RNA sequence: GGAUUAAAACUAGAGUAGCGAAACGGAUUCGAUACCCGUGUAGUUCUAGUAGUAAACUAUGAAUACAAUUAUUUAUAAUAUA
């Protein structure tokens, strides 16, 4: 599950994904999907 | 020992008596051995390729011919040790014969041990005088073992019909399993109807069982009286 | 078995299987051949030819073969 | 491997059959493809065995004793006496090639008739043949064989067997049908000779036994139905009765030189 | 009748489920196991021999106690059936137990 | 050519094995190919192996694990009985039923796609395969696995951000799920079909269908009558059953009522005498072992009618109708707490 | 001897207990089970629970059980009563714990 | 460390047991005399419950103190080990 | 049991031993030569079962 | 050339239980300047140093390239069910 970890115990491509905006950029992506394009 | 020298040269030794004059009459075997000549090399002989799986012996993949990366991610660009070493031993070592079919016998013959209970005969009679088409398992001349299953399984794999091994032995152990159900509702049937009309066994099995249980017991017994009055004996002192 | 190689027969050996040595039958039947030859050759001269084989159960083919 | 043996003359059983008996299509029904399968059944049965090696006779002998092993016991037995009913069934027993063999016809020896003249309280052959011919289709039910046997005391006697019986070993004679309901001096028949099998002095439990086949008369569907047909077993016994290979028949018999 | 107890040392105790031969109730197999007597009881639940570190054990005397004799002295490879490398870890980790007083 | 031969001899048949020839554990299916010889090869000696047996040999079948050894001598012994134990058990002629396992396996089905049973335990163990060394062998085990899951990181992301983003912004336990689905369908994919060697079936011990009846002279048979012995004089200690030894397999023996007196009269020497036994029912475990039960037949004609006895083999449990009702405490907790407050 | 014959004796040693005019019988009960371990008998949730009354202070006892779990791993409404009429469990205390059992 | 290690002996003149103990029968005579004697501890010298015994020890030592010889049993392992030692050392090949 | 906890602790011929005092060296010597001879009569243990059995065999 | 170099030795401090050259007594002997027993010095111990020899031996100086086979144990490398 990678980033997307939501165990205690984390593991570095969490930060990783932090300092590339990979999460971010995954997030804002989704939300634009959900509540911009009702989808 | 010594790679001896006069036995393969009998026949100069007698050519020597005879031009000297030291044997008189030339002997029979002369002319024979002189027009077969013996083999005289007794020489180590280098083998290139395993006859069994079909690998080349002698062969390197130099740096050029693996311009990938590694598993582990890195580019050879230099050789290694186990290259820069010699390696003429493997040459003359006699190779080790594989097969894939030894794997899927004991497979076999671990998920089935009680087919190790029916025997095998061992003594083999015109290996060169069989014609099997192993679109069926059930071959004139040879029993139903699990060498059926193995043939029928490389037989699928070779006409291509299944992919992976595993596919083609499932087939064949389940084309297995209704053979062996026929040929002992045989056994079962024949008996039964035999004994419907009036055939009569002198011994079965499990009696023949009891028969040298009994011939065991009885020693049993007398041994374990006496050794009993010995250690009674033993233990009152 | 391996474990009791001659090396001085390494040029017969086919490969090893099962823990022992495989002979090359090929090779088998080519020196038998030859054999074979000098055997009916000295039996036409008119020569002695002496069968010895000591292991148990090797009587019965060395007097049918003299 | 067990394969069929090559009968003589065996264009002509071919092309038109075994004479007066069996049509070319019903021998070939009873040899060319019952005993094929027999073969090919018995082959495919003891493969890999020790048994492979023995000729179906000594096959039935080794295996009599076994239980489990009815089908091979069986099959052999089939075998055999396909076989022996075949060759005294044979027109002729040994190729015509540049002799007119056929010029004569088999009848039987003076000693055989002696014998019978002994065996059946001084009774005319004809008579045995009639007598073997109500009793082949009073106890046969279904499939099996009729044998005219010899046994050690010098007396010929007439055995019936069901399904697949040997003549040569008595318990597995297969005389009695215990399907249906059975008498009270049948059932002490069977007694005496479970008592003799008890008598047995080894593991094997076997009892010696000198019964053998001087005429032996196949009665499965398998030879009959296609020619005569449902009910006409009876006519089928006397026809082959009557056409016999008498020079086979003597052989058998034992002459005592 | 006659003499109608006797003990365990001559009497095979087939158990349940097991493929047995005629010949197991013969005085002969009594022999035969008391000859292949041998304790793969303890090759199944021994910790040295799975592959724990027995340096790692220092502070356990009740696990090393296993491994000693009643006085205290270690027994010989033969006896322990141990490697040469988790012979010498354990009596390495045995002797400072020792020393530290924990044994 | 010639190799291609020699994978179809005979010899090569036999599928290599070196577990010991006298073995004293337990002993539960037979260990070695039993290897035999026609009368007149015994008679030359000949048994198609490498060397020649002895001649003392007088036996037609033996069990072997090496052709040749440093000590110029075949390892073998003069063996083999499993066979009869086998035909043993076809003439007790009583089918073994697959208890608790269904789905007979010599018979393929269509119910596999039917596979919903917590998956995620199945996988564990399947990448728990090297099962001997924890900090060695499992641990590069799991390693390998580990670059596997790895690689296969980011189609994970990508298929569950696009089918189930609402458990993502929930943070529910379904993503545990669907992590477990996922692996399990990858699971199903090419390499991973796998060898099993867990032992199927009755490993040849029997092909044998329930159902079938045995018919004698006499009436169809409704019993299975079979002689066998008594081992133990006393039944097992903490156990209400004796072990008797049956056609070459121990079976657990149950009693009418009542153990013979022959038993108290024969004391620990049981054994010599032969006892009538009736299999109630023969079964499998994973180990590998038959499992068969059977009752003692005591003639109890010219007998008394067994009374001042007990019953010992009788359920209690015939209380469906006390079943019927829930009796889970969930509805007669709220009853009692009604009583606590006073009604 | 077998296992029912060990746990018949400890009863015994429960009613010296439930009547004590004598030494203290731990260690009476030690010696006990050494015995039964030299015999080699096999325990049992009668024999655990025959213990559990043995036991004293409730971080035992906590003990007991969660070690029973471990390794028995099977409890038995004789067991549940025994710690229920042990834990001195009020009638109400007993009802709501047996409900949520 | 899968299975303990094998141990080879070097090239051997000859393998020979040197004294073969051999499985002795025990002697019933000697039997009777030492339980007699017990006996005559357990309940005092002269035990009249043990006249049996007395008898019995009377009848084996009639004759023969020993009792009866048939025969001196000693084992053929130093033949069969003589016989088989150059087939199964594994030497290396002359 | 006594007799037997002395004898497998070898307390008595440690007790022998530590009477007098020996050399390291001869100390030394003594032991390669008491496991030399150990390790031969366990040799000699294996080729004498190997010969009971060739006996057993029929070789 | 240089450094290290077991016992036994030697020069200074401390230390000295046990063992033990010498020395004095027991015994054994024809004698016994010894083998055995008793009391025991110097030594044996630690710290500073001096000296650089032993059956200091594998009685075999070091390095490099090669040559036919078996067994065991050692580390690491996987067929892959293991
Ligand atoms: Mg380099
Ligand atoms: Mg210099
Ligand atoms: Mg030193
Ligand atoms: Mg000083
Ligand atoms: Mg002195
Ligand atoms: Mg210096
Ligand atoms: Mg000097
Ligand atoms: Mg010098
Ligand atoms: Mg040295
Ligand atoms: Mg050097
Ligand atoms: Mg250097």
């Amino acid at each position: 599950m990678g980033s997307l970890s939501n165990e205690k115990f984390f593991d570095i491509s969490l930060v990783d994904s932090y300092l590339n905006k990979d999460l971010k950029n995954i997030s804002n992506k989704i939300d634009s999907k959900l509540n911009p394009t009702s989808n | 020992m010594k790679i001896q020298t006069n036995a393969v040269n009998v026949l100069q030794r007698t050519s020597a008596y005879l031009k000297s004059g030291l044997l008189k009459e030339t002997p029979a075997w002369y002319n024979v051995v002189a027009s077969i000549p013996p083999s005289t090399k007794f020489t180590r002989e280098p083998r290139f390729k395993n006859p069994s799986n079909g690998h080349i012996i002698g062969k390197l993949v130099d740096v050029t011919e693996q311009p990938h990366a590694n598993n582990k991610g890195l580019y050879k660009t230099r050789p290694n040790s186990s290259d820069k070493r010699v390696g003429v031993k493997r040459l003359y070592r006699p190779p080790k014969l594989t097969y894939v079919e030894d794997r899927l016998r004991s497979l076999f013959y671990k998920q089935h041990p009680w087919e190790l209970s029916r025997p095998k005969i061992l003594v083999e009679n015109e290996i060169g005088d069989e014609n099997y088409d192993w679109s069926h398992m059930l071959q004139i001349g040879r029993p139903l073992d699990g060498e059926s299953v193995i043939q029928r399984t490389m037989y699928l794999i070779k006409t291509k019909q299944y992919g992976d091994m595993v596919e083609a032995y499932d087939h064949a152990r389940y084309e297995f399993y209704a053979l062996r159900m026929q040929e002992e509702t045989e056994q079962q049937v024949a008996l039964e109807e035999a004994e419907m009309f009036g055939s009569l066994f002198g011994v079965s099995a499990i009696e023949h069982g009891i028969q040298k249980e009994q011939e065991v017991l009885d020693v049993w017994e007398k041994k374990v009286v006496e050794e009993t009055e010995l250690m009674a004996a033993r233990t009152s002192n | 078995s391996t474990s009791l190689w001659r090396s001085s027969t390494q040029s017969y050996i086919y490969g090893e299987y099962k823990g022992i040595h495989i002979i090359d039958l090929n090779q088998t039947l080519s020196y038998l051949k030859r054999a074979a030859k000098v055997v009916e050759g000295v039996s036409e001269s008119g020569g002695i030819i002496l069968f010895l084989g000591t292991r148990q159960g090797q009587k019965r083919g060395l007097e049918e073969a003299a | 491997i067990h394969v069929v043996p090559k009968l003589p003359n065996s264009k002509a059983l071919l092309q038109n059959g075994v004479p007066n008996i069996l049509s070319s299509s019903g021998f070939k029904t009873v040899w060319f493809d019952y005993q094929r399968y027999l073969c090919d059944k018995l082959t495919l049965a003891t493969a890999g065995q020790s048994l492979e090696s023995y000729y179906p006779f000594h096959i039935l002998l080794k295996t009599a004793g076994n239980p489990l092993q009815s089908n091979i016991f069986n099959l052999a037995s089939s075998i055999h006496n396909n076989h022996l009913f075949v060759e005294n069934i044979l027109p002729s027993a040994v190729e015509h090639g540049t002799n007119s063999n056929a010029v004569v016809k088999t009848e039987p020896s003076r000693l055989f008739l002696s014998k019978i003249k002994d065996s059946f309280n001084g009774s005319d052959w004809e008579v045995v043949k009639e007598e073997m011919i109500y009793r082949a289709e009073n106890e046969v039910l279904g499939q099996g064989w009729l044998f005219l046997v010899e046994n050690n005391e010098k007396k010929l006697f007439i055995l019936t067997s069901n399904n697949n019986g040997t003549p040569y070993y008595f318990p597995r004679n297969q005389s009695f049908d215990l399907n249906s309901a059975i008498s009270i001096d049948e059932f002490a028949t069977l007694k005496q000779m479970k008592e003799l099998i008890g008598k047995s002095t080894k593991l094997n439990g076997k009892v010696q036994d000198w019964t053998m086949p001087i005429i032996c008369v196949n009665l499965w569907d398998h030879a009959y139905l296609h020619d005569y047909g449902v009910g006409n077993r009876s006519k089928y016994v006397k026809n082959v009765l009557d056409n016999l290979n008498w020079s086979v028949v003597n052989n058998r018999i034992f002459s005592g030189i | 009748q006659q003499t109608k107890k006797i003990d365990q040392s001559l009497s095979k105790k087939l158990p349940k489920g097991t493929i047995y031969d005629p010949f197991d109730f013969s005085m002969g197999r009594i022999h035969l196991d008391r000859k292949y007597q041998a304790n793969k009881n303890s090759n199944r639940n021994d910790i040295m021999k799975s592959g724990a570190n027995p340096l790692e054990f220092y502070a356990r005397p009740r696990i090393l106690s296993r491994y000693v004799t009643s006085t205290g002295r270690i027994q010989h490879r033969d006896i322990t059936g141990l490697s040469a490398k988790n012979q010498r870890r354990l009596s390495k980790a045995i002797r400072r137990c020792q020393a530290i007083g924990l044994m | 050519t010639l190799a291609e031969l020699l994978g179809r001899s005979r010899i090569a048949q036999v599928a290599n094995n070196h577990k010991p020839l006298t073995y004293t554990g337990k002993k539960f299916h037979p260990t070695h190919q039993i290897i035999e010889t026609k009368p007149s090869t015994l008679y030359r000696q000949e048994w198609g192996l490498k060397s020649a047996i002895p001649s003392k040999i007088k036996s037609r079948y033996l069990v072997y694990n090496d052709l040749d050894t440093l000590e110029r001598i075949t390892t073998f012994e003069p063996r083999g009985g499993t066979q009869w134990n086998r035909l043993r058990f076809q003439e007790m002629g009583v089918p073994i039923v697959s208890n608790i396992g269904r789905q007979n396996p010599f018979f393929k089905y269509i119910s596999r796609p039917e596979d919903e049973s917590h998956a995620k335990l199945s996988l564990f163990k399947e990448m728990k395969g090297d099962t001997d060394i924890s900090p060695a062998a499992m641990k590069k085990r799991l390693k390998k696995i580990t670059a596997l899951i790895r690689s296969f990181q980011d189609e994970f992301k990508e298929w569950l951000v696009e089918n189930h983003p609402d458990e993502l912004k929930l943070n529910s336990n379904k993503l545990e799920d669907y992590v477990v689905k996922f692996l399990n369908k990858k699971l199903e994919t090419k390499t991973n079909k796998k060898f099993n060697t867990e032992i199927i079936g009755t490993g040849g011990l029997s092909y044998s269908l329930p159902g079938k009846l045995k018919n004698s002279p006499n009436g169809v048979i409704q019993r299975t009558v079979v002689p066998g012995r008594i081992l133990n004089v006393v039944k097992e200690n903490n156990d209400n059953k004796w072990l008797a030894a049956i056609g070459g397999f121990v079976a657990d023996v149950v009693f009418f009522q009542s153990p013979p007196s022959s038993f108290n009269s024969m004391g620990d020497f049981i054994r010599m005498k032969t006892f009538l036994f009736e299999i109630l029912e023969a079964s499998m475990e994973k180990n590998g072992s038959v499992s068969m039960h059977a009752r003692l037949l005591e003639p109890q004609n010219d007998k008394t009618r067994e009374f001042f006895n007990k019953r010992p083999i009788y359920k209690p449990l015939t209380s469906r109708r006390a079943r019927r009702p829930s009796v889970g405490n969930i509805q007669e907790a709220n009853n009692l707490l009604n009583i606590i407050k006073g009604n | 001897p077998n296992t029912i014959t060990f746990n018949l004796l400890l009863r015994n040693v429960v009613k010296n207990s439930h009547i004590r005019k004598t030494k203290h019988p731990d260690d009476e009960v030690l010696f006990y089970l050494r015995s039964m371990r030299n015999h080699g008998v096999f325990a049992d949730v009668i024999t655990w629970t025959t213990c559990y009354n043995f036991l004293r202070d409730e971080v035992s006892r906590q003990l007991y059980i969660v070690q029973m779990g471990e390794h028995l791993g099977n409890f038995n409404v004789n067991f549940v009563y025994t710690v229920l009429r042990n834990g001195d469990y009020r009638a109400e205390d007993c009802l709501k714990v047996l409900a949520a059992n | 460390s899968g299975k303990p290690p094998v141990y080879r002996l070097p090239p051997l003149p000859r393998l020979k047991v040197k004294k073969p103990i051999i499985r002795q029968e025990a002697n019933k005579c000697l039997v009777l005399m030492s339980n007699l004697l017990q006996c005559w501890s357990s309940y005092g010298h002269m035990s009249p419950k043990c006249a049996g015994l007395v008898t019995e020890l009377k009848s084996c030592t009639s004759e023969s103190a020993l009792g009866k010889r048939n025969n001196v049993q000693k084992s053929n392992i130093n033949y069969h080990a003589a016989r088989l030692y150059d087939r199964i050392n594994g030497k290396p090949h002359d | 049991r006594l007799n037997r906890i002395m004898f497998e602790n070898n307390i008595p011929g440690d007790k022998r031993s530590q009477r007098f005092y020996m050399k390291p060296g001869k100390v030394a010597e003594l032991k390669r030569s008491q496991r030399h001879r150990k390790e031969f009569m366990m040799g000699f243990k294996r080729l004498i079962e190997i010969v009971k059995d060739a006996k057993r065999k029929g070789y």
